[PDB]
């Protein structure tokens, strides 16, 4: 109960503030099936003070 | 209880990125003061000076400075009573007209950026031939064209 | 009946100023 | 009195046969906002409990 | 055109808005704020939805019947936009004010379900806290509330997100990009216009509705059945 | 009930007269403090008002013409002429308050314009008026 | 009424707080008022005296201490007296109605040959004045002056129908404003400034009223007159023009809103300033030549104070007025 993700800062990790994009998996289909993929997808992205 | 002498609506302020200075009593007001720094590089000061002096003294905006940095603002003629001097960077004044009715005057302006930070605040001095105003103002980006700009992975 | 580590800051906010370095 | 009891029994037959008819032959699969037959999908469970 | 539009806007402003916002749109101390720099979007949202003119100060101005036509609204928006710009309206590719085309980023005749699936998560993170899942409304502090999202058209949803009306936060197009806003619109209009499959929605409020329904009228009808079958002596 | 039926013709004649006068006057007369034209609210209002007093006067007269000479309509009646039954009167009823509560629920539903409140209030109202009107007739329990 | 009141302190009591009136028809109404109060005070005095006689003469202890007995004379009817006491009120109110019709017909006439016509617009919550007509004798240049701003009046005229087809009110748009008046010379009131309508002395004037939204009322207590200003006055059959034969004397006169119109109803004041005929010609010439100049500057130009004096704008702050000082001053 003392810790969260932000505790990683005390381990000398750079921790950005990530905003949520809500991006969902993509369905790719072809001659051998259909599959949901998240390979190029990112749920979080860095942000900047001008946003 | 909410219709009292202190109400929620009567307290509210303009949902805009700039600050304001001047009361019901002050002769010359400034509205929506903000240092607009583009994400490309251009910078300037956005504001609207409003003359409401009841002695009918015109006020000429002589100079504007931002954290001691001088502002280039194109030539403006004086602000008579119930006139308004609008100012922004030229790229953003090209997106609106200049009315023939009433008394409004558009003047472009620009700064040489010393390296201001987005999100921060800097002191801005307006100097008129009659007097002066000082006001804190946030550094911000200008607004986008509504509904055209998607974000991308990069 | 109040948290003993939840005081107002004695020092007031000084209206500080920020900047960023740059190539030019 | 006999006619009174017969009435509700006959209507129970109608209700039960309506249930089986609905549960079998009414179209029941999910339809989205743009589809044709969104009405027929939304009235399925209603009809099930009505019958 | 635009100067005739600004003339019409100034004349309407002078007999409807000038007491609370001043002759130079500077604001009057405790009557209304400054309109310098609000944009055409703020005037469109406020006038077209009916929120302006306010006619008594309270905790919150409410949506009511509009006082001005849409053309008159755009005239006033032109005139206000001349006093320092601001965010503007979302026009479509031909030049008409955008409406049903905002129903998702990939709109083409009908709403696509991927847009609804992403806009559901966006709405549930950024909006539902105040407007409840699927936008039925919510109560804020001291007589304030988040309205019901039924009455708003797509342009009004977009300009609400841009302008931050009253106690609503602002969501610039750098915060929520255009596509994320359009997917939020798609989600609002999907849920606002899809009947529940399981019968009557009971207002979609949540458990208090079904509670009241059962724990009053549901037990009442079975008490009536018990009184039909049993004795009152 | 002669005098009661007959005194409803004073206001009937008067209100009809004022109706026709007001109508002609508002359509023909001109003064600098009003625009000429027939004023429809006062027209309809006065003629329907004369209709109300006509309605009561005519019904009460048409009843009076076939009621007997009652002791309360007689100048030298003895107190023992009305001896006997006078009529049935409700001794008690919970349903008036019930009806007021039903109308209250309906009115608050109309205020907020919640549809379920309007439905429930109308249901309550028909129920409570029905129970009022069935009070002195409910069967004995047959068990 | 033609007859003047008694005058002096008796007249001051009789007119019971009414202003003296700055028009001829205000004088007529004030006369009629003072005389009807002579009548009213007679009635009130004699009937209060009867109610005192009841206290001090018709008592039961006074009657018993002089041996009148248990009961009085049980009189109940006196057909002649209860006829006379009914017929006398009738012949009283008939004379009252005669004088009423005389005064009302003089005040309410629309044949006074107006030389200056002002278009008045009320809105929530202030006034807008504009000169519709100024006949030549005092006009700018000498030619009979019409005030309409054709472009702006045409925009208001085109707002009579919605291009998107939402035209529910007898074919017209709900937000129709084609009944409102738009002139070149206008004075527009604000929270910060009282609108001062400048008018000339000894000139017949016409006022043309209307409202932008909600009913208002145009009460100048020095005219002893008010009329309601309505939105769409012709759909309501409300006569929107009234005329005064002259203002007799110059000065600054307050005017107020006298029909409930909402929150700031009590803050909707205007000033009616009355100046010389030639001074008014100068004022209108100045305003017509340089239409960018304001109302205060023209007032200064003809040698009057720039801002209203009979009234002042209110402090808009919702709490600052708490300790008495609710008025904000001007230069
Ligand atoms: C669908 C929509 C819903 C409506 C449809 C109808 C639903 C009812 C049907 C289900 C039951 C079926 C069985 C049946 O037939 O039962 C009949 C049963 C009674 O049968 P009964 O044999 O005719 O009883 C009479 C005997 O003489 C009684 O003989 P007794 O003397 O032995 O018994 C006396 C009995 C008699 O009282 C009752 O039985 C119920 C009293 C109802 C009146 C309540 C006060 C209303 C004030 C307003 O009272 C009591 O026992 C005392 C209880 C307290 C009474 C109220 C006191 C006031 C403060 C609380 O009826 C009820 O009990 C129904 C009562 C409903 C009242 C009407 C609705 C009022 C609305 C609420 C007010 C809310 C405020 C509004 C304003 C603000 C809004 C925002
Ligand atoms: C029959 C009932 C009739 C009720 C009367 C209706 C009118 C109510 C009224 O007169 O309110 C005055 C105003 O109160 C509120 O501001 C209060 C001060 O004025 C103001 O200077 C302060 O700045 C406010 O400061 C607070 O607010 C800030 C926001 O700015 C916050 O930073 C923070 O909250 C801060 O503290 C302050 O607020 P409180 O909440 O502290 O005090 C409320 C209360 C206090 O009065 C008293 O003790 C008087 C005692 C006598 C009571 C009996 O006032 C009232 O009810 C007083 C009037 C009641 C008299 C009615 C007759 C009695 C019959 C009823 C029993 C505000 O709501 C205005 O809208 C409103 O006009
Ligand atoms: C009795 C059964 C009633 C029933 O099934 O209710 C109708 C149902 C309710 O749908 P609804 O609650 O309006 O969902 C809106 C959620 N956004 O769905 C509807 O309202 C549609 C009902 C159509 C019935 C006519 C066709 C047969
Ligand atoms: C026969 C059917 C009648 C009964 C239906 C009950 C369900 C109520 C309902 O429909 O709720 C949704 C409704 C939304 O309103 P609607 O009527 O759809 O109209 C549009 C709004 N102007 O919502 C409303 O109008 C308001 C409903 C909210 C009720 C109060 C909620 C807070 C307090 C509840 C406490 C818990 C419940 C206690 C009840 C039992 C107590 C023993
Ligand atoms: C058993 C329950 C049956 C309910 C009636 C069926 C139905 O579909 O009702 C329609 C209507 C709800 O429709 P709606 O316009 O969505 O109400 C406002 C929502 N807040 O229903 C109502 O508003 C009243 C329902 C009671
Ligand atoms: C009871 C007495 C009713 C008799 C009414 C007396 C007047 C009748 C003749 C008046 C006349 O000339 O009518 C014209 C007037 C409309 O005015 P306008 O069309 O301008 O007049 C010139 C056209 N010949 O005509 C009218 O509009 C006359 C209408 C008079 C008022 C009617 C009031 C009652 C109508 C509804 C009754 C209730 C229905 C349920
Ligand atoms: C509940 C009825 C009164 C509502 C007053 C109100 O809506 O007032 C609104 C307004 C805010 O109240 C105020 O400013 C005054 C705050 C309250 C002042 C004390 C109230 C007296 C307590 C009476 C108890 C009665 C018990 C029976
Ligand atoms: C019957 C139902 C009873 C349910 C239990 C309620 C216990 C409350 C005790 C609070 C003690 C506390 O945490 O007290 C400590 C706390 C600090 O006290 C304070 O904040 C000071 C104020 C405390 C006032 C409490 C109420 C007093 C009257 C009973
Ligand atoms: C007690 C009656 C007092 C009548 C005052 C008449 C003054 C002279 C007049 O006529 O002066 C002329 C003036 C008109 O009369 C008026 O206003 C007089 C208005 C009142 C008329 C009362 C008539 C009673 C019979
Ligand atoms: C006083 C009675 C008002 C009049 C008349 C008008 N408005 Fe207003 N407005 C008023 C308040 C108190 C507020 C604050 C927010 C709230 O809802 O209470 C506003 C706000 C606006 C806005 C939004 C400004 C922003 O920060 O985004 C706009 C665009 C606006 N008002 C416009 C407007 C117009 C065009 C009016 C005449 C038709 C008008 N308002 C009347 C109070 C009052
Ligand atoms: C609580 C802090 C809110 C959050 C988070 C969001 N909104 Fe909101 N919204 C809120 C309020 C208090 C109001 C009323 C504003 C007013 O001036 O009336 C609103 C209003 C809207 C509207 C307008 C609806 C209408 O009646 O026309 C819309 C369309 C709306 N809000 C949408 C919306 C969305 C999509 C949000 C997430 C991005 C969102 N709001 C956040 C309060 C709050
Ligand atoms: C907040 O300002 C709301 C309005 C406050 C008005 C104050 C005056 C209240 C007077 C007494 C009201 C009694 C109401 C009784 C309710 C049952
Ligand atoms: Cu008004
Ligand atoms: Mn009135």
């Amino acid at each position: 109960l003392w810790t969260s993700g932000w505790t990683l800062v005390e381990n000398d990790v750079k921790v950005y503030l990530g905003r949520d994009t809500a991006a969902i998996a993509e369905s790719h289909t072809d001659a051998t099936g259909e599959h949901w993929s998240t390979t190029g997808v990112s749920r979080l992205v860095r942000m900047r003070p001008e946003d | 209880c909410s219709a009292g002498q202190i109400t929620q609506t009567s307290s509210q302020v303009a949902a805009v990125d700039g600050n304001q200075a001047g009361s019901a009593n002050d002769p010359v007001l400034v509205r929506d003061v903000t240092v607009h720094l583009t994400t490309d590089g251009e910078a300037g000061v956005k504001f609207t000076a409003i003359n409401q002096d009841t002695s009918h003294t015109s006020h000429t905006l002589e100079s504007v400075t931002v954290d001691g940095e001088e502002v280039e603002l194109d030539d403006a003629e004086p602000i008579e009573r119930n006139c308004s001097l609008v100012a922004d960077i030229q790229s953003e004044l090209d997106l609106i007209e200049e009315p023939e009715v009433g008394c409004i005057q558009h003047v472009a302006t620009s700064l040489e950026n010393p390296g201001f930070a987005y999100g921060g605040v800097v002191p801005v001095e307006f100097v008129f031939d009659t007097g002066a105003i000082t006001i804190d103002a946030t550094v911000s980006a200008p607004v986008l064209e509504s509904g055209v700009e998607n974000r991308e992975v990069g | 009946c109040s948290p003993p580590h939840q005081q107002d800051s004695p020092v007031q906010r000084t209206n500080e100023i920020l900047t960023t370095s740059q190539n030019p | 009195a006999a006619r009174a009891v017969t009435f509700w029994l006959v209507l129970g037959i109608i209700g039960g046969l309506g249930f089986l008819a609905t549960y079998i032959f009414w179209p029941w699969e999910y339809k989205a906002h743009g589809d044709e037959g969104l009405l027929a999908y939304t009235l399925y469970t209603p009809m099930l409990g009505i019958t | 055109d635009d100067q005739a539009l600004i003339s019409e806007g100034k004349d309407l402003y002078d007999v409807a808005c000038i007491t609370c916002h001043g002759v130079n749109l500077q604001g009057v101390e405790d009557r209304g704020p400054s309109l310098v720099g609000v944009g055409e979007g703020a005037v469109y949202f406020q006038v077209h939805s009916g929120r302006m003119p306010i006619l008594r100060n309270e905790a919150q101005a409410e949506r009511k019947a509009p006082r001005y036509t849409e053309a008159q609204t755009l005239a006033i928006a032109a005139y206000v936009a001349a006093n320092g710009g601001g965010p503007g309206l979302v026009y479509n590719e031909d030049g008409t004010l955008a409406m049903e085309e905002l129903r998702g980023e990939n709109y083409d005749g009908q709403i696509t379900s991927a847009d609804v699936a992403r806009g559901g998560d966006l709405f549930r993170l950024n909006c539902a806290s105040c407007h409840n899942f699927t936008g039925r409304g919510g109560a804020l502090s001291s007589g304030k509330y988040a309205p019901n999202l039924d009455a708003a058209n797509e342009q009004e949803i977009y300009q609400a997100m841009l302008t931050g009306p009253q106690n609503m936060p602002k969501f610039s197009d750098r915060q929520l990009s255009a596509d994320e806003k359009k997917d939020i619109i798609a989600f609002i209009k999907s849920t606002k216009e899809t009947p529940s499959p399981g019968g009557y929605s009971l207002g979609s409020l949540g458990p208090v509705a079904e509670g009241l329904f059962m724990w009053v009228f549901g037990i009442l009808v079975l008490v009536a059945a018990a009184m039909w079958i049993g004795s009152r002596s | 009930m002669k005098s009661s039926a007959k005194l409803m013709y004073g206001p009937t004649v008067f209100m009809a007269a004022m109706a026709v006068i007001y109508i002609f006057a508002t359509m023909h007369v001109s003064d600098g403090g009003s625009v000429k034209g027939v004023e429809w609210v006062g027209s309809v209002a006065l003629v329907l008002s004369a209709g109300l007093t006509l309605m009561l006067g005519v019904y009460l007269h048409f009843t009076e013409v076939r009621v007997d000479v009652l002791p309360e309509d007689w100048e030298e009646a003895e107190v023992a002429d009305k001896a006997g039954t006078l009529g049935f009167f409700s001794p008690s009823s919970i349903w008036p308050a019930a009806m007021s509560g039903a109308v209250g629920f309906l009115a608050f539903g109309v205020v907020y314009f919640h549809y379920w409140m309007i439905a429930v209030g109308l249901m309550l109202l028909i129920f409570t008026i029905t129970k009022l009107n069935l009070q002195y007739g409910v069967p004995k329990e047959k068990h | 009424c033609e007859v003047a009141p008694p005058g002096g302190v008796l007249g001051d009591f009789l007119r019971m707080g009414w202003p003296d009136g700055i028009t001829p028809e205000a004088v007529a109404m004030g006369n009629f008022w003072s005389w009807v109060w002579v009548a009213a005070w007679i009635i009130g005095i004699i009937m209060w005296g009867l109610f005192l006689t009841a206290i001090f003469a018709w008592g039961a202890k006074r009657a018993e201490k002089r041996g009148e007995g248990e009961f009085p004379k049980q009189l109940q009817y006196n057909v002649p007296l209860e006829l006379v006491l009914t017929i006398v009120p009738i012949i009283i109110v008939m004379v009252l109605f005669f004088f009423t019709v005389q005064t009302q017909d003089k005040v309410t006439a629309l044949d006074k040959n107006p030389e200056v016509t002002v278009d008045v617009t009320a809105y929530q919550w202030n006034w807008k004045f504009g000169y519709s007509e100024i006949d030549g004798s005092l006009a700018p240049g000498g030619q009979d002056y019409q005030g309409s701003d054709p472009e702006r009046q045409a925009a208001a005229e085109a707002s009579k129908k919605d291009p998107s087809g939402d035209n529910p009110i007898h074919g017209n748009s709900k937000s129709d404003v084609s009944y409102l008046e738009f002139n070149r010379i206008e004075t527009l009131g604000t929270t910060d400034e009282i609108p001062v309508m400048v008018l000339p002395v000894n000139t017949p004037i016409e006022f043309n009223l209307a409202s932008a939204d909600v009913a208002h009322s145009f009460w100048v207590p020095e005219f002893l007159f008010k009329r309601d200003a309505y939105a769409h006055p012709e759909a309501n059959k409300s006569q929107r023009v009234f005329q005064i034969e002259e203002i007799t004397e110059e000065g600054a006169f307050v005017g107020r809103c006298a029909e409930m119109c909402g929150t700031y109803h009590a803050m909707m004041n205007f000033e009616l300033r009355v100046v010389d005929r030639d001074s008014f010609a100068e004022y209108i010439s100045f305003r017509d030549s340089n239409p960018d100049a304001t109302n205060a500057q023209a007032l200064e130009h003809i040698g009057q104070a720039p801002y209203a004096t009979s009234t002042s704008p209110f402090v808009s702050d919702r709490t600052a007025t708490r300790d008495g000082e609710n008025t904000q001053s001007n230069a």
